RNA sequence: CGGCGCCCGAACAGGGACUG
DNA sequence: CAGTCCCTGTTCGGGCGCC
């Protein structure tokens, strides 16, 4: 018996109408175990044809955990209601939440299960429970609490949530607090030990104040950037002076004050690719005030809080992957690199849903916002698996490119 | 007062709307008398009512025809009222598939009668139902009433029959643990590893189960009718088969003859190993009328040959059994056609099936293979919900150079290699390197726009020049053109340096096959170097003797 | 009248390169 | 800087197969 922040899909669209995806039987039991457990708690209840929307819905376990976690792809929802938290209910992103020692990521959605939701809203919390071979039909839900994973659910608890943490916020003053999602960024620049004990106080803070919370641990100050270089050599192929030249090329388009002109003219004859030609001293001059202009900082790339940000994402081999975030084309915001990640040398799909997550992740951190993929894979490879290595409570916005590669040397 | 048999569903309408009025369209003179004296019938079952002032809603009648009927059907058309009603979530999702049953000791089938009549209609729903057409022709203008139930043709009859009919199932079901119902429109299909009586018996107690809800399951049901017959299904709790495919041996050839044949083959390729469409799917390309005439030529019909061998034994799947693993296995049929098996226990299939589809404008076995592969996973997980280990016609040294050099992101689940030519192979690899001591192509190709006209040529280390003319090409044909001219031109090794970004993109994806003549060609002489080096540089940076290529052939 | 499987033909996104 | 072309690559409206 409390209220309810009523809440409207922003003009002119309808609830989300989405298909709910084949599941494995394996993730359909952890679902009708977790759904009619909810059920009992009146969590979520059953629904008719009369409802017509649908939300999909999929388990995951997080990192290192044996336990099935559901999860509701909300991003349809989330788009009209995208309006509803965007322009209503703002959360300020802490711009030093990056430069912590150490950031922890709990996960705080079971707390949104309290708050009762908006009654004409939770026809838009459907969501299908498929079967196996179409043997039965579908078991449908809808939400009666705040459903993890909209965004919604953290905008309405935000008053609670500023609450209950003010008493740790107001002792510990110097501790830095986001909350993104169904998950809450805490970070500090304290020695691990004690960083550790102030997660776990912070953890029981939410307990007793009547929260759940099923390493996470950041490195945020220890985060680098991926500089574009060109080698250093003693003796030039021809074939090197022409990967060079055309290399340089591109990153003139990012930085302009490169030129390739005297190199070019150090191409003129033709030779052997193999053959090894002497640098002449103006291009030498030329190579070097270029390797200078790489150093700097790109002219007027500054983050722009109103436009989406950009992630493309480059396989360059033995389990190598490089990235790049970005509002506007040449203009990166960050430029990176990964390695040996889980499925290095075995599985592509996983490394990249691997990298798909920690790209999100310092999104966040750095944001405060997911970046729309650009992701170096077919469409149907993708959906098939990427449903097998998520461990995310989130779910970015993504597209699917061929790009053969000269913008692959984003590495060497 | 009427009476209430089962919980009634929220039917709303679409906010802002209300009930049609409509003018009748034309339907057979005959039987429509008969309907006159069937609607005083429901009045009396409690299937229909009326009221006078209260309806501003009226309703036409338009109909489609049903072969194989011993007795007349009446019908309404509430096309009006369809679109002007909330739109559901649909309970047919598609069907199960055969393959994907659990063996079940005993399986029979109820038939519900008055299934749809059996179903409470919302009640203030009921108002907006309406309807008039013509007596035998006419004599007095008439009369009209309201439905109290579900209504033919309407949306909601089929999503809420379904779902209460789940509803009222339901509590058996968890009384049950150990039944398996299945529910198809209006007939139930229900089965047990109970023993044939106490089956028996839960098949009266369910037909009482059904009937304390009011729904009545007659005795010409049948156990011992199995093979029941469904969507071209035969079905035996111990094995399912494809109800009879009859294949047209006609010597008169019109691509409509191709059509039909060639969906009888897909459909029989779901369970017959080894069914080849294509060269019957190329008649099909590119006709406009659908009664032309067509020859069959000597390919098309040695497929239609092996494929008539195929099916002349006849063959069955097994099913399912969740205790034991899953098996995928792969051959290559050629000419970018593919089959699969699945089955558990060796050479008993749950099923087969084609990959034929050729994607992009070249591509190669490699990548053909992934694809299937994942047609393949995803049909296991619809099915089966599990993904197959898959027997696989290709080296792991093959896939492994292969994923490990792509540039996009690739996969194979667990999967193992089978020896079953044809292997798959990769028929070519580019240089990671330059070769020394090979001669060093720098091609240029151009061609003019407007004139359609261009040249395509060469210059090298050693002196060696081409250009060549050509008549009615574009950029992109002649840069692979000069490339071409590097290949036939060059020795066992040779070093090419292109311009061209598309040429490059393509060569270096690797292809075997190619719609483009021409770059079968390249691929052709690719196969036959032992080493070749293909590059990039930008054009009109002066570079090279592409520089000086640039003008020979530009010129 | 309607879903699914497939084949066939048309409209939009990415990229290249030419017209002063 | 607009406006032309040439390639490649998914989405949507036209007939068979199964109801
Ligand atoms: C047509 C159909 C569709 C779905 N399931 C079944 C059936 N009917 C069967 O013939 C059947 C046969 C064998 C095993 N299960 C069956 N059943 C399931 C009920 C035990």
């Amino acid at each position: 018996p409390i209220e309810t922040v009523p809440v409207k899909l922003k003009p002119g669209m309808d609830g989300p109408k989405v298909k709910q995806w084949p599941l494995t039987e394996e993730k359909i039991k952890a679902l009708v175990e977790i759904c009619t457990e909810m059920e009992k708690e009146g969590k979520i209840s059953k629904i008719g044809p009369e409802n017509p929307y649908n939300t999909p819905v999929f388990a995951i376990k997080k990192k290192d955990s044996t336990k099935w976690r559901k999860l509701v792809d909300f991003r349809e929802l989330n788009k009209r209601t995208q309006d509803f938290w965007e322009v209503q209910l703002g959360i300020p992103h802490p711009a030093g939440l990056k430069k912590k020692k150490s950031v922890t990521v709990l996960d705080v959605g079971d707390a949104y299960f309290s708050v009762p939701l908006d009654e004409d809203f939770r026809k838009y919390t459907a969501f299908t429970i498929p079967s196996i071979n179409n043997e039965t039909p579908g078991i449908r839900y809808q939400y009666n609490v705040l459903p993890q994973g909209w965004k919604g659910s953290p905008a309405i608890f935000q008053s609670s949530m500023t609450k209950i943490l003010e008493p740790f916020k107001k002792q510990n003053p110097d501790i830095v607090i986001y909350q993104y999602m169904d998950d809450l960024y805490v970070g500090s620049d304290l020695e691990i030990g004690q960083h550790r004990t102030k997660i776990e106080e912070l953890r029981q803070h939410l307990l007793r104040w009547g929260l759940t919370t099923p390493g996470y641990e950041l490195h945020p100050d220890k985060w680098t950037v991926q500089p574009i270089v060109l080698p250093e050599k003693d003796s030039w192929t021809v074939n090197d002076i022409q990967k060079l030249v055309g290399k340089l090329n591109w990153a003139s388009q990012i930085y302009p004050g490169i030129k390739v002109r005297q190199l070019s003219k150090l191409l003129r004859g033709t030779k052997a690719l193999t053959e090894v030609i002497p640098l002449t001293e103006e291009a030498e001059l030329e190579l070097a005030e270029n390797r200078e202009i790489l150093k700097e900082p790109v002219h007027g790339v500054y983050y722009d809080p109103s436009k989406d940000l950009i992630a493309e994402i480059q396989k360059q081999g033995q389990g190598q992957w490089t990235y790049q975030i970005y509002q506007e084309p040449f203009k990166n915001l960050k430029t990176g690199k990964y390695a040996r990640m889980r499925g290095a040398h075995t599985n592509d799909v996983k490394q990249l849903t691997e990298a798909v997550q920690k790209i999100t992740t310092e999104s966040i951190v750095i944001w405060g916002k997911t970046p729309k993929f650009k992701l170096p894979i077919q469409k149907e490879t993708w959906e098939t698996w990427w449903t097998e290595y998520w461990q995310a409570t989130w779910i970015p916005e993504w597209e699917f490119v061929n790009t053969p590669p000269l913008v692959k040397l984003w590495y060497q | 007062v009427p009476i209430s048999p089962i919980e009634t569903v929220p039917v709303k309408l679409k906010p802002g709307m209300d009930g049609p009025k409509v003018k009748q369209w034309p339907l057979t003179e005959e039987k429509i008398k008969a309907l006159v004296e069937i609607c005083t019938e429901m009045e009396k079952e409690g299937k229909i009512s009326k009221i006078g002032p209260e309806n501003p809603y009226n309703t036409p009648v338009f109909a489609i025809k049903k072969k194989d009927s011993t007795k007349w059907r009446k019908l309404v058309d509430f096309r009006e009222l369809n679109k002007r009603t909330q739109d559901f979530w649909e309970v047919q999702l598609g069907i199960p598939h055969p393959a994907g049953l659990k063996k079940k000791k005993s399986v029979t089938v109820l038939d519900v009668g008055d299934a749809y009549f059996s179903v409470p209609l919302d009640e203030d729903f009921r108002k907006y139902t309406a309807f008039t057409i013509p007596s035998i022709n006419n004599e007095t203008p008439g009369i009209r009433y309201q439905y109290n139930v579900l209504p033919q043709g309407w949306k909601g009859s089929p999503a809420i029959f379904q779902s209460s009919m789940t509803k009222i199932l339901e509590p058996f079901k968890k009384q049950n643990p150990d039944i398996v119902i299945y529910q198809y429109m209006d007939d139930l299909y229900v089965g047990s590893d109970l023993e044939i009586g106490q089956h028996r018996t839960k098949i009266e107690e369910l037909r009482q189960h059904l009937l304390r809800w009011g729904l009545t399951t007659p005795d010409k049901k049948h156990q011992k009718e199995p093979p029941f017959l469904w969507m071209g299904y035969e079905l035996h709790p111990d094995k399912w088969t494809v109800q009879p495919i009859v294949l047209p041996e006609k010597d008169s050839w019109t691509v409509n003859d191709i059509c039909k044949l060639v969906g009888k083959l897909n459909w029989a390729s779901q369970i017959y190993p080894g069914i080849k469409v294509r060269q019957l799917s190329k008649l099909l390309r590119g006709t406009k009328a659908l009664t032309e005439v067509i020859p069959l030529t000597e390919e098309a019909e040695l497929e239609l040959a092996e494929n008539r061998e195929i099916l002349k034994e006849p063959v069955h799947g097994v099913y399912y059994d969740p205790s034991k693993d899953l098996i995928a296995e792969i051959q290559k049929q050629g000419q970018g056609q593919w089959t699969y098996q699945i089955y558990q226990e060796p050479f008993k299939n749950l099923k087969t099936g084609k990959y034929a589809r050729m994607r992009g404008a070249h591509t190669n076995d490699v990548k053909q293979l992934t694809e299937a592969v994942q047609k393949i996973t995803t049909e296991s997980i619809v099915i089966w919900g599990k993904t197959p280990k898959f027997k696989l016609p290709i080296q792991k040294e093959t896939w492994e150079t292969w994923w490990t050099e792509y540039w996009q992101a690739t996969w194979i689940p667990e999967w193992e290699f089978v020896n079953t030519p044809p292997l798959v192979k990769l028929w070519y690899q580019l240089e990671k390197e330059p070769i020394v001591g090979a001669e060093t192509f720098y091609v240029d190709g151009a061609a003019n726009r407007e004139t359609k006209l261009g040249k395509a040529g060469y210059v090298t280390n050693k002196g060696r020049q081409k250009v060549v003319p050509l008549t009615n090409t574009t950029n992109q044909k002649t840069e692979l053109q000069a490339i071409y001219l590097a290949l036939q031109d060059s020795g066992l090794e040779v070093n090419i340096v292109t311009n061209s970004q598309y040429a490059l993109g393509i060569i270096q994806a690797q292809p075997d096959k190619s719609e483009s003549e021409l770059v079968n060609q390249i691929i052709e002489q690719l196969i036959k170097k032992e080493k070749v080096y293909l590059a990039w540089v930008p054009a009109h940076k002066g570079i090279g003797g592409n520089e000086q290529v640039d003008k020979l052939v530009s010129a």
